[PDB]
């Protein structure tokens, strides 16, 4: 298989300098560059850079040209993407895609994405609160995920067994700290017969929390 | 550095229908295109280079179009697993510019929303705080007001909305509110509405619960 591997999510203050990476496995053509691309939330796709992994050569858009810069290691076959002198305007969501060759064919493969985040603010761990109604043949609970920083949590029921029926929406920022919530629907034979539970993982903060939906 | 010019930025059609999404390009590109489809929280998916060559497992119903500065992407049995954000790239000159992108919505019938109110959990009213959350679901089209009203009296400020991006199974939105008090101030009142507005209903949808069960 062909596969482009990225390295995981980062936190770093303003002012400083961070090194993304991307390696990539099982691809035919040695040739191939590797580049880079910024992409800001509900934002376009902006191509940042390659690099050439027979010479080390690249080539850059003139916006990131000082700001981006892409090395390799076809040793291993392995690129690497350093930003410097960071500000809150590089915060973004960060990929690494390379092009491949079989025969006459083209073929395009994108790594999973590697989250920078930029700000002077602190870590801090989520406060998760169950939604349990007061006083319909299917119920919804809710899941209250608030006063965290950085983005990202994640948010499974069950464990994420309970896979149908989810909302989960976009985190909002006030006073440096995020909220978010998520809404799970499930037939009322389940619950409260049933323990329903809500898992929250907050990767920054080393949190994995759980909270079941006890009614009332 | 040659420019990409994208469009239309926003559509929206229904399963079926026949949609053509066009890329400018600011100077010539002999055909060194391509097309990506990006789903919302996933990376970029290819689906046509070299302007018109269809990439690896990619369905008929999709083709691309065009030569020098102007391309188009057609999709003429328009399938459920096509909806997102399709972008285009060139790779003439050594600057691979993307188009800024064309978003595209799935057209579904009118869906008013299932709303649903949660007064603070005991384990937040305990700590001091006292958030209110109202899930406005599953609803169609787009747009859509939610006022909070308190013993009565419409409540302006604490409240924080959140929307959905359009779900992949049923082509709904979905809305969330949240308003934060006090436990103090929400121990000072009884009648907490989540008061919906939306054009599937010319009168609002309500929901309400009184701090004593
Ligand atoms: N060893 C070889 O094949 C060399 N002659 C070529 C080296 C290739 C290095 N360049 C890249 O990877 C960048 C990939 C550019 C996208 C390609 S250009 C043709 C095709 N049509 C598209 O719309 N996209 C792809």
């Amino acid at each position: 298989e062909v596969q482009l591997q990225q390295s995981g999510a980062e936190l770093v203050k303003p002012g400083a300098s961070v090194k993304l990476s991307c390696t990539s496995s099982g691809f035919n053509n040695k040739d191939t560059f590797f580049q880079w691309v910024k992409q800001r939330p509900e934002e376009g796709l902006e191509w940042i850079g390659r690099i050439d992994p027979a010479n080390g050569f690249t080539k850059y858009d003139p916006k990131f040209q000082g700001k981006a810069t892409i090395t390799v290691d076809t040793s291993s076959n392995t690129a690497y993407l350093q930003l410097n002198s960071l500000t809150s305007e590089d915060t973004a969501l960060y990929y690494c895609t390379r092009w491949d060759t079989y025969g006459a064919a083209w073929f395009a493969y994108w790594g999973q994405g590697t989250l920078v985040t930029v700000s002077a603010a602190k870590t801090t761990p989520p406060s998760v609160y169950p939604l349990a109604p007061g006083s319909n043949s299917m119920v919804t609970l809710g899941c209250l995920v608030k006063g965290y920083f950085p983005e990202p949590v994640t948010v499974t029921w069950n464990s994420g067994s309970l896979s149908s029926g989810v909302h989960t929406f976009p985190a909002v920022l006030q006073s440096d700290l995020y909220t978010l919530s998520s809404s799970v629907t499930v037939p009322s034979s389940t619950w409260p017969s049933e323990t329903v539970t809500c898992n929250v993982a907050h990767p920054a903060s080393s949190t994995k929390v759980d909270k079941k939906i006890v009614p009332r | 550095d040659i420019q990409m010019t994208q469009s239309p930025a926003s559509l929206s059609a229904s399963v079926g229908e026949t949609v053509t999404i066009t890329c400018r390009a600011s100077g010539n590109i002999h055909n060194y295109l391509s097309w990506f489809q990006q789903k919302q929280g996933k990376s970029p998916q290819l689906l046509v280079y070299s302007a018109k060559t269809l990439a690896d497992g990619v369905p008929s119903r999709f083709s691309g179009s065009g030569s020098g500065t102007q391309y188009s992407l057609k999709i003429n049995s328009l399938q459920p697993e096509d909806f997102g954000t399709y972008y285009c790239q060139h790779f003439w000159s050594s600057i691979y510019t993307f188009g800024g992108g064309t978003k595209l919505e799935i057209k579904r019938a009118d869906a008013a929303p299932t709303v649903s109110i949660f007064p603070p959990s005991s384990e937040q009213l305990t700590s001091g705080g006292a958030s209110v959350v109202c899930f406005l679901n599953n609803f169609y089209p787009k747009d859509i007001n939610v006022k909070w009203k308190i013993d009565g009296s419409e409540r302006q400020n604490g409240v924080l909305n959140s929307w959905t991006d359009q779900d992949s199974k049923d082509s709904t939105y979905s809305m969330s509110s949240t308003l934060t008090l006090t436990k103090d101030e929400y121990e000072r009142h009884n009648s907490y509405t989540c008061e919906a507005t939306h054009k599937t209903s010319t009168s609002p949808i309500v929901k309400s619960f009184n701090r004593n069960e």
